[PDB]
């Protein structure tokens, strides 16, 4: 659980040569097109 | 669209949002106007 709702971590890398804010917007736009009721947020190092 | 009551509205509000206003930059207390909804059982005397 994620700020108190029901959650699922994910990790990754940034492919060579690209930069982490590339990689980010990109797994933003695959997170937009996921099921209804379905959203994200980034934590950590990513929060930062 | 009218599809939702005065309860269902009240209960989104408490069941989705307060939570996550409550713990929002800045924010010291959170008062619902309404009531989150709750295992109702209306007891009837004669039948018991």
């Amino acid at each position: 659980r994620y700020n108190g709702l029901p959650s699922m971590e994910i990790l990754g890398q940034a492919a060579p040569g690209k930069s982490t804010g590339e990689a980010m917007e990109l797994m933003e736009q695959l997170a937009s097109k996921l099921p209804t009721g379905v959203g994200y947020d980034w934590t950590g190092m990513s929060y930062q | 669209d009218g599809t939702m009551t005065q309860e269902d509205i009240s209960d989104y509000v408490a069941a989705n949002m307060k939570d996550a206003i409550s713990r929002t930059s800045g924010v010291g207390d959170v008062q619902l106007f309404g009531s989150q909804y709750a295992m109702r059982i209306w007891m009837n005397p004669n039948e018991l």
